[PDB]
């Protein structure tokens, strides 16, 4: 689980 | 390479550039439209955004990659394989700083200035962070400390402007806490700051939920969700 | 450009960009090592394949979305939105024939006609009817038949050599009467041909499994069902 | 579905 930035 | 393009023509490529998955081409295009000096719409923005984000998002998983073949290249016990995945990281991480340095370009010459609208300046100062520290990742020498220190500077410049002119469900302000955030958690050794901040952020923008049309809500409560993603993987 | 870098250190990058997805990368890598003008190993061939089949199927699957943007263009009651489309599909074309191009002259000079056993030499003129069928996927002019053509007999060449010297399950063998079979239906108009060439080459691997080791089996049986599936959605 | 080719 990697943490999510904005895409 | 694209100024003798009409300007219609590279944000019409842009677009089919993204349909066909050719992100590299898509940001060239992009880059060619920025060149052209006028103010970017706000699709356009977002042209400009997903096409580098695309590109850099690849290069930064083949760092990743080789940078852990290196670390596990220098345990004790591995055997001497040459300078080869030392050199090769340093290829892509090379390319990295350059796609970095090329957006960073086009902020400084002259998006950031003529910007003047909220959702324009924030914008263009959130990419200004993301790319700083998209530079932090990879750094390791007498400048890390100053690669940081910009990165947060243009985070808190954009966080101070969003939390005046923007509501906290604004996808643009809730995007930006949410990269700061990670900021704080993995650039600055701030994991408090980081919760802190995820948590502020969801909170505000649930009490603003009842302003919103249907489809402004599906769109804040997308980033709100990213927002609990983070704080359920850091708690 | 990669004249500089040792031979081994080409295959070592080689194998890291494969393992960042820098399949441009790995190519770059694999043309360098088969400019050294040495013949390659059975590992050595894989790679190279990998690289460039990764490249151009990024480019074709690019150009088949450009070209079906620009087909439905030119439908009745479209509306003209000037050359770009066009440009483009032509951009992203010619790049994916400069590839094609590239591994040819690969193959010509000077793979193939240091090729003596039956796995290199068929594995090269697989891949040389490959690209010449890459090339006739996007081929309209005065040389189509000929590109045609050029496919054509590459694939004999290799179907002829493999029938001789290597058994009905070898993987290389039954990879290249799968991709003749596709040449076959979707470039030569030939689905009879193509529907008869995958039957029996599925018929005559299944008599020979009794033969393999448990692995040589796996490896077979993988190929096999490539050849069923086409079969399945061809009749 | 895509017919196979050899990858
Ligand atoms: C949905 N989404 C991306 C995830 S935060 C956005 O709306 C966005 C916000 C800021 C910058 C770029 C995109
Ligand atoms: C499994 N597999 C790819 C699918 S046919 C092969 O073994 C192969 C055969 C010929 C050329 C390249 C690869
Ligand atoms: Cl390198
Ligand atoms: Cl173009
Ligand atoms: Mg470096
Ligand atoms: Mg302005
Ligand atoms: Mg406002
Ligand atoms: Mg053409
Ligand atoms: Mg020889
Ligand atoms: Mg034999």
């Amino acid at each position: 689980r990697r943490r999510k930035s904005c895409q | 390479a694209m100024g003798s393009m009409e300007r219609a023509s590279l944000i019409q490529k842009a677009k089919l550039a993204e349909q066909a998955e050719r992100y590299e081409d898509m940001a060239a295009f992009m880059k060619g439209a920025v060149e052209k000096g006028e103010e970017l719409s706000n699709e356009e923005r977002n042209l400009l955004s997903v096409a580098y984000k695309n590109v850099v998002g690849g290069q930064r998983a083949a760092w990743r990659v080789l940078s852990s073949i290196e670390q596990k290249s220098n345990e004790e016990g591995s055997e001497e394989k040459g300078p080869e995945v030392r050199e090769y990281r340093e290829k892509v991480e090379t390319e990295l700083q350059g796609v970095c340095d090329t957006v960073l370009g086009l902020l400084d010459s002259h998006l950031i200035k003529e910007a003047g609208d909220a959702e324009s300046r924030v914008f263009y100062l959130k990419m200004k962070g993301d790319y700083y520290r998209y530079l932090a990742e990879v750094a390791t020498g007498d400048d890390k400390k100053r690669i940081i220190d910009s990165a947060r500077s243009a985070y808190q410049e954009a966080m101070d402007i969003s939390k005046k002119e923007m509501p906290p469900t604004n996808p643009i302000r809730l995007g930006l806490a949410l990269n700061f955030s990670v900021f704080h958690y993995e650039i600055a050794n701030s994991p408090e700051e980081a919760i802190s901040l995820a948590k502020t952020t969801f909170d505000e923008a649930m009490a603003d939920l009842h302003t919103l049309s249907e489809d402004s809500y599906k769109d804040s409560t997308l980033i709100m969700q990213l927002l609990r993603d983070n704080l359920t993987l850091w708690t």
